[PDB]
DNA sequence: AGATTCTACCAAAAGTGTATTTGGAAACTGCTCCATCAAAAGGCATGTTCAGCTGAATTCAGCTGAACATGCCTTTTGATGGAGCAGTTTCCAAATACACTTTTGGTAGAATCT
DNA sequence: AGATTCTACCAAAAGTGTATTTGGAAACTGCTCCATCAAAAGGCATGTTCAGCTGAATTCAGCTGAACATGCCTTTTGATGGAGCAGTTTCCAAATACACTTTTGGTAGAATCT
């Protein structure tokens, strides 16, 4: 039965960041279990977010919110313009 | 057809993202830019790792990431040392250091 | 007969271990005491061989944390060897014991 | 010679945990007291590993039972799946 | 009666009113008498050795008559100073640069005689481009030490507020043209002043100053874009301006060909930030980021020093990392 | 037909096309042989932008001309 | 003139407050302090009372829990007062600076 | 709405007696002299987490007002849960 | 007819929480004797920190429970302060307990 | 709007145990955040369960095994016995 | 030994198209409660004096741990039957979905208790 | 002053009653990968010696607690405007709900590559 990981698109970013680095399986395990990590704190603070303000729909902002709870300064920062730059290209396309 | 991810300029899976967060049992509804919007903030923070790791493994004359060498680039980060200040990197080991106090009298 | 002073060794061994990663405790006796623990809880039970290095990464990650703890709490009372009370004060204010 | 269990985690195994620690010297002491913590430190985290492998109807203890233990015990381990 | 403090240079003299205008409990007119009198004596030796007679040094801020002895021997000095002058002693140039000590009490009056109520300028809604942020004589010397400003340069202060980082390097240092715009009502006001205020003082003390004006207009106007490209000296305070801000900001910058500096109050892009261009948001690509300098001069609520940054472009490490992958 | 595409670096890469060719078909060679994105890449002649889809003779591009490739940065 | 030797009413005082609940900050001073902390995060914003005193349970609980673990620090080192060092060793071994 | 002073240097509302009342509750018999100002430190850190955290709750749900519940949840999200005000 | 509280035995609303059990998003579906068990849980949970809260408040002279007696019968009770380990009970104080090496004299 | 609370059950269970005694209502305020903490730790532990073994249903047998994830010793032994009860009741009753 | 490249297979996804359903924004507004000014006063904060006794330094000797040489037993490694972890198929007890009908926890307002 | 005591109103609950849907227990079973044994393999246990660490004993400068005088500012009691939180109705932009076509990530086996 299928078993689905982040590891194929792990890969993609590292060739664009290192394009002539590798990674182990453990170092990739490791990168799944972060990205899975990851999701389900920004996915559950979201829930959250939603649950107190009694709204059953988590959108693009409960998730901006709950980057901005959850990762340290620079970080957010980042991850908030990487975020909406991708919903506006996105948004943009017919 | 054109992809999600592709749409959003995205290496991550938009579709997944969205499929893990109607199934995660997180809210009744799950509108159309959060899926887009979380998977560039898991590409980012990803990216940033990798970015980091890469730059260990350099350092060690390595051309190949392995657990070591996220384990320097999250422990000397000190954004990424909080983010992940609860968790252990398996085979990471520690970052050198020996309280002064220890060092003999030179 | 040569002969380093005490201290010395110590001092190389913690710059050798900080640098690597391989597992410190040795991997059957581990397994053996995985086992017996669990036995407690439920009887006949087998475990998949991840599972005990997952607890062997884990177990050893939180006492190699608690002995740089321990060794703050040891240094705050000027002293440089480690001592039970070390461990019982770092584990009290971590909250274990508190 | 015989041998119980947690001693098979010998004085020397404690002693390099301590080195990568960082820790230059040690009390004779501090060995039986690592196991005692030691053990602890199983006891808490095997004991909710079994209690998934139970509630999943199994035998066997699963690495992910392990890891979701460690995760609601607050010490979330990378590495292992999840 | 009034207090005039007579031109060292015979060139439009200091005027203080009666009775005397006070700011605040930490300036009034006299404090600024006695500086400035305090800085002449140190600039020309032969008045110094006067103002020693018919004054027991017994002068003091809060009376008028205690003033009203200090202003007359001085102005008898002056006097003496134009017709020791007149004769075969040569004079003082006009092409002087004041020094740091002088400068920094030539724009602390410039702001008392115009800003005559700093609560109004206080006045701010955050994330916005109307943050009045916390910007010291120091900050602006950091400015002026570490990168040199040539006539081959223009520079331009992108929300200026009272405009006092362009009037401090106009006075020590000089390019094409020096421009300070800013959007906010109730700084821009002060700012016109302040132009004022700045150019009657230069002359006074006989120092040459560089060409400035201070606008009343928005610097984030459509306008700007093309002005931005031709001016390789950008100084933009962005305290707590906003990332939306940040970012029209980070387009505009782009318009800049190489050799530009731009001072601002945070890394568009990191200083450790590696090259290819991947980023969708930063303009900092082509372009190194370097921190200057701490603040003591500045310090937030946090207590701890307001950092800086100085970013330089140079787009020739963005097309060197193209280059690398055509080789071998 | 020959032309160099200069960057600011003051290298320029020999490009061998037709004047039949496109721009995007120009910056596809570029991309080829130094790994450049098209929409990043702003090519420039004689103070006019070169617009995708143009055939090369539109612009009065000819042989041994200088093109000037100017980037910005964009995504979005 | 009568005179209780330095420690004694120290003593009392810890008798006293340990048997009590109520707030030991005083309490416009503490919400001058959350409305100053608070305006430097973000203009213009009011707080309904509970909120200020939902701030203020929780600071005072977080402090006298501070004050425990850097007492039993001082106490290690072998002192009866707490210092500087104490309270840093106390938050690093909680992971509030680790 | 005309003028609203300045708020500045209230962290020296928390008076040093305060300090040593909340170390004699945490069972405290003698405090050196640099422990006052060590103590505001970690109060205003304390503070400045909780408050962000709250005021990013009040922000998201468009309120002008933090809410004792958007205190609550602040605390929650930290590990400090507090009972007593609705949450 | 009977609430599902009468049918289990239960004060604590069986209706209620069934309906917080769907409305808090914790699973597509919720079986009937869910809530059953959960109102049982938290209604035995409940029973047990107001018999001790009770004894504190008569041991204080009290008859009525107040936060400091909720504090006092939760940290005196070994597994009621671990399971509230991370919970700060509102205007609850703490217990009296002053270290030994603090007291005056010797012996 | 109405606003629910435990507050008359938790009344009822304080008269069963101590028939003469009474609440506060800060006491009463801290009762109902407990019940809240405690529904929500077995009830989000539930949830996990279920998501962890693909279960889309949380049946008394998930609240069961966070009861035993979550609560301490003798705690989680009577909790036990008084839902399993509360079950076998509720079921015959019908 | 473990990561990479390649061919082949396909249920699982994910994307597109169609129609219905609906959460929650804007719009208007009732009404709680937050900010603020007032006045009074005493609970406490502040600042100082004085000296008890604590922390910090210094000295020193007992003895515990570190270093190390000597020798074997427990661990590690590689090979092999099955205990069950899973993939598949069958089937109903039990869970949505939906329309009423009835019961009950809140709660607004006034009154007396404890 | 805060709490338990009643009256009346009731929408939101909660419950009772058919129809329709389906999650997952249950049984059978194939394929892993776990437990266990044999032997090739790499520490650990143990006693000796003494360096240097811990902690006891001693001393004292000066910090920090205790007590006190003074009076500031927090606390308390009240009132009031109105910012803004929160209730109610309208109604579309966007989400759920299939149904169908296409692409794609995961798996299995073979073999070369680093
Ligand atoms: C921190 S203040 C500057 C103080 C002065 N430049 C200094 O360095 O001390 C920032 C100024 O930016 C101005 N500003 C913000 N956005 C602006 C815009 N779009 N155009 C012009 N000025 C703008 C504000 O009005 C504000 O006065």
């Amino acid at each position: 039965t299928r078993k689905e990981s982040y590891a194929i698109y792990v890969y993609k970013v590292l060739k664009q960041v290192h394009p002539d680095t590798g990674i182990s399986s453990k170092a990739m395990s490791i990168m799944n279990s972060f990205v899975n990590d990851v999701f389900e704190r920004i996915a559950g603070e979201a829930s959250r977010l939603a649950h107190y303000n009694k709204r059953s729909t988590i959108t693009s902002r409960e998730i901006q919110t709950a980057v901005r709870l959850l990762l340290p300064g620079e970080l957010a920062k980042h991850a908030v313009s990487e975020g909406t730059k991708a919903v506006t290209k996105y948004t943009s396309a017919k | 057809a054109k992809t999600r991810s592709s749409r959003a300029g995205l290496q991550f899976p938009v579709g997944r993202v969205h499929r893990l967060l109607r199934k995660g049992n997180y809210a009744e509804r799950v509108g159309a830019g959060a899926p887009v919007y979380l998977a560039a903030v898991l590409e980012y923070l990803t990216a940033e790792i990798l970015e980091l790791a890469g730059n260990a493994a350099r350092d060690n004359k390595k051309t190949r990431i392995i657990p070591r060498h996220l384990q320097l680039a999250v422990r000397n980060d000190e954004e990424l040392n909080k983010l992940l200040g609860r968790v252990t990197i398996a085979q990471g080991g520690v970052l050198p250091n020996i309280q002064s106090v220890l060092l003999p009298k030179k | 007969p040569h002969r380093y002073r005490p201290g010395t060794v110590a001092l190389r061994e913690i710059r050798r271990y900080q640098k690597s990663t391989e597992l410190l405790i040795r991997k059957l006796p581990f397994q053996r005491l995985v086992r017996e623990i669990a036995q407690d809880f439920k009887t006949d039970l087998r475990f998949q061989s991840s599972a005990v290095m997952a607890l062997q990464e884990a177990s050893e990650a939180y006492l190699v944390g608690l002995f740089e703890d321990t060794n703050l709490c040891a240094i705050h009372a000027k002293r440089v060897t480690i001592m039970p009370k070390d461990i019982q004060l770092a584990r009290r204010i971590r909250g274990e014991r508190a | 010679v015989l041998r119980d269990n947690i001693q098979g985690i010998t004085k020397p195994a404690i002693r390099r945990l301590a080195r990568r620690g960082g820790v230059k010297r040690i009390s004779g002491l501090i060995y039986e007291e690592t196991r005692g913590v030691l053990k602890v430190f199983l006891e808490n985290v095997i004991r909710d590993a079994v209690t998934y492998t139970e509630h999943a109807k199994r035998k066997t203890v699963t690495a992910m039972d392990v890891v979701y233990a460690l995760k609601r015990q607050g010490r979330t381990l990378y590495g292992f799946g999840g | 009666l009034e207090l005039r403090l007579k031109s060292p240079v015979g060139a439009e003299p200091a005027v203080y009113p009666w009775p005397l205008p006070v700011y605040d409990k930490h300036h009034d007119a006299a404090h600024e008498i006695i500086e400035t009198i305090r800085w002449v004596c140190e600039e020309i030796p032969d008045l110094k050795l006067a103002m020693e007679n018919y004054v027991l040094i017994d002068y003091d801020t809060k009376s008028f008559e205690s003033m009203q002895r200090l202003c007359d021997k001085y102005n008898r000095a002056i006097d003496s100073i134009h017709q020791l002058w007149k004769g075969t002693t040569q004079p003082m140039k006009l092409n002087t640069r004041p020094s740091t000590g002088l400068l920094r009490h030539i724009l602390q009056q410039v702001y008392n005689h115009s800003v005559t109520d700093p609560e109004k300028l206080n006045n701010y809604e955050p994330f916005s481009p109307e943050v009045y942020g916390e910007t010291s004589f120091d900050l602006v010397a950091q400015m002026i030490d570490e990168i040199k400003m040539t006539d081959d340069d223009l520079f331009v202060d992108l929300g200026s507020g009272v405009g006092q980082v362009v009037l401090q390097v106009a006075a020590a240092t000089n390019c094409k043209h020096h421009y300070g715009v800013e959007k906010a009502d109730i700084p821009a006001k002060y700012a016109e002043t302040m132009d004022r205020e700045f150019r009657k003082w230069m002359k006074w003390y006989g120092k040459k100053h560089a060409e400035y004006t201070l606008e009343r207009g928005d610097f984030l106007s459509e306008e700007w874009r093309e002005r931005i490209a031709n001016t390789s000296v950008i100084f933009v305070n962005n305290f707590a301006f906003g990332p939306e801000v940040d970012h029209q900001l980070k387009e505009r910058f782009a318009n800049m060909k190489e050799g530009g500096r731009i001072v601002s109050s945070k890394p568009f892009a990191p200083l450790n930030f590696r090259i290819n261009s991947r980023n969708l948001s930063d303009i900092g690509t082509i372009m190194r980021v370097v921190e200057l300098s701490p603040l003591k001069g500045s310090v937030s609520w946090t207590g701890k020093p307001v950092s800086y940054y100085l970013h330089t472009i140079d787009r020739t490490i963005l097309e060197n990392y193209f280059s690398s992958l055509k080789n071998p | 037909m020959q032309i160099f595409v200069k960057t600011l670096t003051g290298k320029t890469i020999t490009l061998e096309v037709e004047p039949s060719d496109t721009i995007e078909n120009v910056k596809a060679k570029i991309q080829d042989k130094e790994g450049i994105p098209p929409d990043q890449q702003r090519l420039i002649f004689a103070g006019k932008q070169l617009e995708d889809g143009r055939t090369l003779s539109d612009y009065n591009i000819q042989k041994e001309s200088t093109l000037h490739l100017v980037l910005r940065l964009r995504g979005g």
